[PDB]
């Protein structure tokens, strides 16, 4: 029950500044009149954010697919209740568990279920002449839903001469999906007003899935007919160190990104804001290794295994030959790669990781048996041959390598 | 051809309610917005309202709070504006504007022709026509003007034609000037040498639309 | 927008000036720094 | 909101001269400003959006510049028909911010005026109204003075001026001076005279009329 809207017009993404907004309370602890250094995921100051606007040239209605990466800072400037909902998921299909956060009318429904999404999912509000409030009418986000878990319903994320700039931060740490937000009336028509504020923690849902790609649900005006307006900014969080000055009221009033520029790194080092005249020592300029070279001693005499596997004659099993091999480099790679051998059964250490394995002696025992007698190779194996003949000790066993030689 | 013509503007008593209409064709009134602005006679612009695919997400000016309410319409897809609690100082010519995107500031486009609204307790009254005569003994100059003046009409417009289509020379029309009676006036004149007044017939024709008054008056020297 | 080589290292963001003033911010090997 | 100090309020410059209309604001609007053209009696027209991008349907001779707190809006070669009212408007804290407007007019070649008297006709006399008008049509320079004298005495307190919009042939004005009185006053006087003063005329030209034919 999904609709494919192939009419979307695709263009290279626009860009804008982020200034200094994007700071959120790192932990649910009250701090007062203190400078605190934290190391968490943040939006770097004065970074490039990808402003997505339902503009025009062919009305540019915009609802692209944006990778989730390692958390997302979203910010919408709205007046007409358009940008409503979000979708999170690594493949955005019915094969991988997915997240749907719908801020529908009178409610917010957060679901983690196996959804079969639309190729172009969204929601659709249709006006009714009877009711001034628009009726949430079209709900076309998944074609089917099954295996629902953690169906969470709470009070809806509150809706605030002013545009209600709403800022959200979405994080997913160790199976906890943290949602941060703050609403502020603003004047600036399209972008963040010069100023600073911090987002409250609200809720931290226990959602135990992986997210790498995501989508924005939007409202479309049907006068199919489409419209939108307003605008949604997206920025990508990175590991950073931030210095935050908690005031007397416990509200974060300012923060400093410790890697923005040398001045900010200085302030981050002195744990203060006003720096006196003069030189300071901040960090260490250490060049990085361009590459790594691993060198191993020149190939020397090999262990002569080409004279025992390809030997013309093989001794009788009652007088099995056991040759000592030592003082040579053991290149088992070629013999393991050769497919002429019937099997390759090494115990304890897998053949893929014996290259780094080093040994103090090896005894190569060579004989001929039957295929049904291979099952007689066991620690303290039972049977006439295994008892009155060559017996494998009950201790740990080495490796067995066999091939059929009927011809 | 983009076109946004305005109608419904006119006479409302104080505290009255009215639906102004802004009829739309040649585009899409939805993906594109609309915006009421007004031009007071002799004064500057002042914005009134937005609309964004719907008349619920809009705004109004500090000077217009509580008086006007914008609205749209489906199917025939026109725009409406509801008025209440008007005050005498709000007389102006109103305009229904437009945009083109809205997401990234709001830049207008259609800028329609505008419509006049005045609010007063005054009663409608008919116009009068005033001729503009020459002098019987004019000898201070050799070139004379002829003209016909419409006075005390309210509101606009009035048009003038000249002598059954075979004569057109010298058309000039003056802007309106408001009078002490609260009514309006407008004159149309011509300046030509007097050698062609009594030899080439000059007739003004006055046409008034709000009363459908059609008078053809020929100008002749008195006595 | 200039880079300067000193006896005490590579300095980025300051422009060397021929004339001499009293020391404000020490750098090294007789070099001092706004004006 | 933001206050817009748009200056000059009025300016007169000859044909071909550059015209710069400075549109002031309060704080760092940068380039987000647009300019709009309004002809008298006509709907507004788009000129430039974002102070740098020219849209369709606009002559390339229209140009604009300036950013931050100052804006130029400079005209390259002035044409006789550009005379209109220009408004500078913006968007930031809602376009409540409008400007008081700028009136532009064009200097052209000196042309002598046409002078005439519009007296109260007998049709107007019967109803009790009397309007004595003297007109100046196509007068250059675009400033000129009309004087009404009753019995050669200058009149004031009952005189008005009706000003015609630009005549397109010479970018020039027309102005009529009107004298309002009654039938009894306008019969009780002997000579009436409206006088024109103009730069190309050495001495003012006086034309006379009378009611009662006396």
């Amino acid at each position: 029950q999904c609709v494919n809207l192939t009419t979307r017009t695709q263009l290279p993404p626009a860009y804008t500044n982020s200034f200094t907004r994007g700071v959120y309370y790192p932990d649910k602890v009250f701090r007062s009149s203190v400078l605190h250094s934290t190391q968490d995921l943040f939006l770097p100051f004065f970074s490039n954010v990808t402003w997505f606007h339902a503009i025009h040239v062919t009305k540019r209605f915009d609802n692209p697919v944006l990778p989730f990466n390692d958390g997302v800072y979203f910010a919408s400037t709205e007046k007409s209740n358009i940008i409503r909902g979000w979708i999170f998921g690594t493949t955005l299909d019915s094969k991988t568990q997915s997240l749907l956060i719908v801020n529908n009318a009178t409610n917010v429904v957060i679901k983690v279920c196996e959804f079969q999404f639309c190729n172009d999912p969204f929601l659709g509000v249709y006006y009714h002449k009877n009711n001034k409030s628009w009726m949430e009418s079209e709900f076309r986000v998944y074609s089917s839903a099954n295996n629902c878990t953690f169906e969470y319903v709470s009070q809806p994320f509150l809706m605030d001469n002013f545009k209600n700039l709403r800022e959200f931060v979405f994080k997913n740490i160790d199976g906890y999906f943290k949602i941060y937000s703050k609403h502020t009336p603003i004047n600036l028509v399209r972008d963040l007003p010069q100023g600073f504020s911090a987002l409250e923690p609200l809720v931290d849902l226990p959602i135990g899935i992986n997210i790498t790609r995501f989508q924005t649900l939007l409202a479309l005006h049907r006068s199919g007919w489409t419209a939108g307006a307003a605008a949604y900014y997206v920025g990508y969080l990175q590991p950073r160190t931030f210095l935050l000055k908690y005031n007397e009221n416990g509200t974060i009033t300012d923060a400093v990104d410790c890697a923005l520029d040398p001045l900010s790194e200085t302030k981050c080092t002195l744990k203060s804001f006003t720096v006196e005249k003069g030189i300071y020592q901040t960090s260490n300029f250490r060049v990085q290794p361009t590459e790594s070279i691993v060198r191993f001693p020149n190939i020397t005499n090999l262990c002569p295994f080409g004279e025992v596997f390809n030997a013309t004659r093989f001794a009788s099993v009652y007088a099995w030959n056991r040759k000592r091999i030592s003082n040579c480099v053991a290149d088992y790679s070629v013999l393991y790669n050769s497919a002429s051998f019937s099997t390759f059964k090494c115990y304890g250490v897998s053949p893929t990781k014996l290259n780094d394995l080093c040994f103090t002696n090896v005894y190569a025992d060579s004989f001929v048996i039957r295929g049904d007698e291979v099952r007689q190779i066991a620690p303290g194996q039972t049977g006439k041959i295994a008892d009155y003949n060559y017996k494998l000790p009950d201790d740990f066993t080495g490796c067995v390598i066999a091939w059929n030689s009927n011809n | 051809e983009v076109q946004l013509v305005e109608s419904g503007g006119g006479l409302v008593q104080p505290g009255g309610s009215l639906r102004l209409s802004c009829a739309a064709s040649g585009f899409t009134f939805s993906s594109y917005a609309m915006t009421w602005v007004r031009q007071a006679p002799g004064k500057g612009l002042e914005w009134v309202s937005y609309i964004s695919g719907s008349g619920g997400g809009t705004y109004y000016a500090d000077s217009v709070k509580g008086r006007f309410t914008i609205s749209r319409d489906n199917s025939k897809n026109t725009l409406y504006l509801q008025m209440n609690s008007l005050r005498a100082e709000d007389t102006a010519v109103y305009y229904c504007a437009r945009d083109r995107w809205a997401s990234g500031w709001l830049a207008f486009d259609v800028w329609g022709q505008g419509t006049l609204v005045t609010v007063s307790s005054a009663s409608t009254k008919g116009p009068s026509v005033f001729p503009l005569a020459p002098s019987s003994k004019s000898t201070s100059g050799g070139t004379a003007a002829l003209g016909c003046l419409v006075k005390d009409y309210f509101p606009e417009p009035v048009t003038v034609s000249w002598n059954s289509g075979a004569l057109t020379s010298g058309v000039h029309t003056f802007p309106a000037v408001l009078q002490s009676s609260g009514l309006y006036s407008l004159s149309s004149v011509v300046t030509v040498p007097s050698s062609s007044l009594g030899t080439q017939t000059y007739i003004c024709n006055v046409n008034h639309k709000p009363s459908n008054t059609k008078v053809d008056k020929k100008v002749e020297p008195k006595s | 927008s200039n880079v300067f080589q000193t006896r005490a290292g590579c300095l980025i963001g300051a422009e060397h000036v021929n004339n001499s003033y009293e020391c404000d911010i020490p750098i090294g090997a007789g070099i001092c720094a706004v004006a | 909101d933001i206050q817009m100090t748009q200056s000059p309020s009025s300016l007169s410059a000859s044909v071909g001269d550059r015209v710069t209309i400075t549109c002031q604001a309060s704080q760092d609007i940068s380039n987000y400003l647009n300019w709009y053209q309004q002809k008298p009696g006509k709907a507004p027209k788009l000129l430039i959006y974002d102070a740098s991008n020219l849209e369709t349907g606009v002559p390339s001779r229209f140009s604009g510049s300036g950013s931050g707190t100052d804006f130029t809006f400079t005209i390259s070669s002035l044409q006789p028909e550009d005379i209109a009212t220009y408004y500078c408007q913006q968007a930031y804290a809602y376009p409540l911010t409008f400007g008081q407007g700028t009136k532009v007019e064009i200097k052209r070649t000196v042309a002598a005026p046409s002078v005439f008297i519009f007296p109260p006709s007998d049709e107007q006399l019967k109803s009790g109204t009397a309007s004595v008008v003297c007109l100046l049509n196509n007068f250059y320079p675009r400033e000129a003075k009309v004087q009404w004298k009753v019995d050669n005495a200058l009149q004031s307190g009952n005189s008005q001026e009706s000003v015609t919009e630009q005549d397109s042939k010479d970018s020039t004005y027309s102005l009529s001076s009107t004298l309002t009185l009654s039938k009894a006053d306008y019969e009780k006087h002997k000579v009436y005279a409206c006088e024109v003063t103009h730069q190309g005329l050495s001495s003012p030209v006086t034309k006379s009329f009378n009611r009662g034919e006396c």
